């Protein structure tokens, strides 16, 4: 009556929720706080409504309508305080750079190999763009009518049993671990940091757990396009705290919109 | 060890064979990039010129994505004029032609 399988996979269980397997990519903007955040939320609206409601949650308006509460836009910023703003005032929908999907698709490019130039370019130093209240030119919805908002947000604690309740329960959720120079190179198996100075925390999306070659793993989601890692998404060694994956997990439960 | 910014970029620093040159530069790696020399390397491209040491400077903080600033200890090993090419890229993608770069030349007798 609580028996966790030995292995989960968020895609596989919510089959007709597209959003759970799609990767983004932040660009050059500190806003993986927000984006851990509105991929699991976009995840866990599908999974509450059957996927009779599958959206893509804007990260746009989150990283620019949250202000204080949220820290520093593209400066950085706190997932807990990502999914409270969401309780609070909500998010409206909006894709991928240049998608036309949704109120709100995010404008900073992606950062992927790009050639001849049909794009705007990546750049260390990039400012927050502004809350603009306003959905796209050709979205239907009002932005106040498209707003999703949550029941509720709260921590998930260090605990691994805990985390894969969570996730076996209500769905996907945001996660931050430390980011060491071997990370970046990442590209199959499971990550275990083994070399590379401390390049920081960063928060990114939970999504199931698995065990590969006899090492425990959580599979995990992250924002800098599919071109890195495996397809966008990694698995990080689980059971042992590590990198702290396991210790600043947060999450929330929509509010029905059907 | 001169401190030698973005601001400075395109300098060309006279230098005693065996000087300390530190180089700090604005980094974000939580956005997958980071400064390296061609071909994806922290590396001195040739030893013989000059040697390289590199560390990160994180915020210590949980503002997750706040920019933190890589610092470069560069040591002149032989007389002449030496370029530091660095270039900001997320390493699996290579740089382009619109790519952030960093240069100083470092002239020792």
């Amino acid at each position: 009556d609580l028996k966790l399988p030995a292995s989960f996979d968020a895609r596989e269980q919510w089959p007709q929720c597209p959003t759970i397997k799609e990767i983004r990519d932040q660009g050059s903007c500190g806003s993986a706080w927000a984006f851990g955040a509105v991929e699991a939320i976009s995840d866990r609206i599908c999974i509450h409504t059957n996927a009779h409601v599958s959206v893509e949650v804007s990260a746009e308006d989150l990283l620019t309508c949250c202000g204080s509460m949220c820290g520093d836009g593209c400066n950085g910023g706190y997932p807990a305080e990502a999914w409270n703003f969401w309780t609070r005032k909500g998010l409206v929908s909006g894709g991928l750079y240049e998608s036309h999907v949704g109120c709100r698709p995010y404008s900073i490019p992606p950062c992927e190999a790009h050639v001849n130039g049909a794009r705007p370019p990546c750049t260390g130093e990039g400012d927050t763009p502004k809350c603009s209240k306003i959905c796209e030119p050709g979205y239907s919805p009002t932005y106040k009518q498209d707003k999703h908002y949550g029941y509720n947000s709260y921590s998930v604690s260090n605990s691994e049993k805990d985390i894969m309740a969570e996730i076996y329960k209500n769905g996907p959720v945001e996660g931050a671990f430390s980011v060491y120079s071997d990370f970046l190179l990442y590209k199959s198996g499971v990550y275990q940091h083994v070399t590379g100075e401390m390049m920081g925390g960063h928060a990114i999306r939970i999504l199931g757990w698995g065990v590969e070659n006899g090492t425990p793993y959580w599979l995990v989601a992250n924002s800098w396009n599919t071109d890195w890692g495996d397809n966008g998404f990694f698995k990080i060694l689980r059971g042992q705290d590590h990198c702290g994956i396991e210790s600043e997990v947060v999450a929330g439960i929509p509010r029905t919109d059907q | 060890s001169h401190k030698v910014t973005k601001a400075h970029n395109g300098a060309t620093l006279t230098v005693a064979v065996g000087e300390l040159v530190e180089i700090q530069l604005p980094s974000n790696p939580t956005t997958g990039f980071a400064w390296y020399f061609e071909g994806g390397t922290k590396e001195s491209p040739n030893e013989s010129m000059f040697t390289v040491e590199n560390k990160y400077f994180p915020p210590d903080s949980k503002l997750l994505g706040a920019g933190g600033t890589e610092h470069f200890h560069v040591t002149v090993k032989a007389a002449g004029t030496h370029a530091v090419n660095l270039t900001y890229m997320r390493p699996w993608t290579g740089p382009s032609h619109d790519s952030e770069r960093f240069t100083v030349y470092l002239k020792a007798n």
